[PDB]
DNA sequence: GGAGGCCAAGATCTCAAT
DNA sequence: GACCCTTCGGGAGGTGCATCCCGGTCTCGCTTGGCCTCC
């Protein structure tokens, strides 16, 4: 029973960005931030928290084993307790709310939803967010624009045949077309727009109307489109990421961790070590982190922290030191009473 | 029990606040920090450590603990922001190497994500987003920077799990009037109604954990006050 | 023949932008 | 094998010409009944 302080940074080998609802506007996409466009961004602490529950749920399943059918032993409501932490049948314990220490049993037997609770039951896992050091580790990354595969290579049009290639022409001139519809449809209901804000009170109903059947004018020109209802040559719109080589400095905790519990959350740490990528956009290879963290703990008695090792994640492997976080990894290693059913 | 001081503590908001109703209060944050610290959760224990290193009212039943106040700068003010919460169900969550799902005509009956006891919650809650978070308190200011900074605490609402409130850059800065309880009659923290102290009306515990115990009528300041850090850092 | 499962249907509308 | 004595100056430009175009997406966070096959 003791704290476990896990101090560190986060080095990113690639690019780290996170879509979140609230930060992306239709101007943009942009990272998280506490404020207007000119505060410094942030990763968000809860995709960390659900790349590692989700680590650690994949290291319950490793070591659980399938059945002998090989089917898995967990079922949907199972699953579902371990992953998001619902219960989707009624059947989890309702423990009083009067009390703190509740679900002792349960937090003995099921160290994963001890670590990461259910409802119902707090979890011992704090894991904070990646705020980075520098002023400038952030840039607008991805982009591009989608090309026509046969506008740009030649030799691929040796390959169609020749309704192939008049199927071609008629996709190309229906975009161009749709293309040019839309803009001036576009055009309209910007007009509109900008002499919205001169409308008076009553007539700010009519100009909406207007500006949703423009809309659904819009969608109709592209359901009368045959060949393709979309246009295949567009821009595609860049996502703002960290860096690469951008330092975050990233804080996490487990709050009265038994060597099971504590020994559970390193041997997710070093499943996630394998593919160690938080946030999306992995097609260009986003997300991909080294990270160092200081395990450190509280004296007994007094407000002075005690360093019981450390852990460095990098691509050339996993470096545990200190013979504390060992003996927490054989403890949950050795324990034959875990029950996640 | 020592040699206390007011101090007023100013830390720089990494992350929007979430706050549930009544403002968070100093105490509150310390008495985390301690239940972490000592590796109890009882309140008797964390309490009786706790009234080591904040002043603590017997007359009023209440720390000499501030609670939240934004610290908003010409730069930037208090703004309005959304904690988003959501169920990433990815293919690898919804994988036959992870459960074994329900089996009809060999088909798998897909999770019904629209909506059920299996939907995608999206669970959003207000927030705010200010450049400081300030509060007073009487304590001993070395055991507070302490637990500030290496504890894992946050300012506001489920920082655990969440990580709402997120701060770094813990100043603490010795103060001239005890402004932790009282400030020209009104309260500043939540406080017994018959303390004398105008504020919004309220029911809550007086001391933390502030979920635990019974819930008494007590006179609590808006939950959302800013001040300039110009006029925080005048002591 | 419930019983599992899918799919379509239900009101009107949301301004913030280096 | 002893030591003088180390230069002056002229003279530095002018011109054109500065492009055209695409093409900007789809979901979704709810519940229930109607209906298709299934055990």
């Amino acid at each position: 029973m003791r704290t476990l302080n896990f101090n560190g940074k986060i080095s990113t080998l690639e690019p780290l960005t996170v879509t979140v609802k609230n930060a992306v506007s239709t101007s943009g996409h942009r990272l998280p931030r506490n404020g207007g466009f000119n505060a410094a961004p942030y990763f968000p602490g809860t995709s960390i928290r659900g790349t590692l529950r989700h680590a650690a749920h994949k290291v319950i399943v490793d070591r659980v084993g399938l059945n002998a059918d090989g089917k898995s032993p967990f079922d949907l409501a199972e699953h579902f307790m371990l992953a998001q932490g619902v219960d989707i049948n009624g059947e989890a314990e309702t423990f009083a709310p009067g009390e703190i220490n509740a679900g002792a049993e349960l937090r003995s037997k099921n160290p994963l939803i001890s670590l990461f609770g259910r409802w119902g039951l707090s979890g011992k896992v704090g894991i904070g967010n990646a705020i980075p050091d520098g002023d400038n580790q952030w840039g607008m990354f991805g982009g591009g624009a989608r090309s026509i595969m046969f506008q740009r290579d030649e030799s691929l049009m040796e390959f169609l045949e020749t309704d192939q290639v008049d199927r071609l022409e008629r996709l190309l001139e229906e975009q161009a077309e749709a293309s040019v519809d839309i803009s001036q449809i576009k055009t309209e209901q910007d007009a509109l727009k900008k002499a919205m804000k001169s409308a008076d009170k009553d007539t700010k109903a009519e100009l909406q109307i207007k500006v949703r059947e423009l809309d659904e004018k819009i969608q109709a020109r592209k359901d009368q489109k045959q060949e393709s209802r979309e246009s295949i040559r567009r821009p595609i719109d860049p996502y703002e990421a960290f860096i690469t080589g951008a330092e975050l400095s990233h804080r996490m905790s487990i709050k009265n961790a038994t060597d099971e519990e504590a020994g559970l959350f390193i041997s997710a740490l070093i499943r996630f070590a394998a593919e160690p990528r938080f946030g999306g956009h992995a097609n260009h290879n986003c997300g991909l982190v080294e990270a160092h963290w200081t395990v450190t703990t509280w004296k007994p008695g007094e407000l002075v922290p005690v360093t019981l090792g450390e852990i460095v994640i990098t691509p050339n492997g996993v470096e545990i030191t200190g013979d504390e976080l060992f003996a927490m990894v054989k403890a949950f290693n050795e324990n034959q009473s875990f029950d996640f059913t | 029990m020592l040699n206390f001081k007011p101090y007023r503590v100013i830390m720089s908001s990494l992350t929007p606040v979430v706050i549930s109703g009544i403002a968070p209060s100093l105490d509150g944050i310390l008495y985390e920090a301690l239940s972490q610290a000592i590796p109890s959760n009882e309140p008797g224990v964390v309490l009786a450590r706790l009234k080591e290193i904040l002043l603590f009212n017997d007359e009023l039943g209440v720390f000499h603990a501030s609670s939240l106040r934004f610290g908003i700068t010409p730069e930037q003010g208090i703004g309005a922001t959304t904690s988003m919460r959501c169920d990433y169900l990815s293919p690898e969550k919804l994988s036959t190497a992870m459960f074994s799902p329900r089996t009809r005509r060999g088909l798998f009956t897909r999770v019904l994500l629209t909506g059920g006891p299996t939907k995608r919650r999206m669970t959003t809650r207000p927030a705010y987003s200010a450049p400081y978070l300030t509060f007073d308190f009487v304590g001993s200011s070395e055991a507070v920077e302490i637990l500030l900074n290496h504890a894992h605490v946050g300012v506001g609402y489920d920082y655990f799990s969440a990580a709402n409130g997120e701060f770094n850059n813990v100043t603490i800065l010795p103060l001239d009037i005890d402004t932790s309880i009282s400030n020209e009659g009104m309260a500043l923290r939540p406080v017994p109604v018959n303390s004398g102290l105008n504020g919004i009306k309220g029911v809550s515990p007086l001391i933390p954990p502030y979920f635990v115990g019974e819930k008494l009528n007590i006179v609590h300041p808006a939950p959302v006050r800013t001040q300039l850090i110009s006029s925080l850092l005048r002591g």
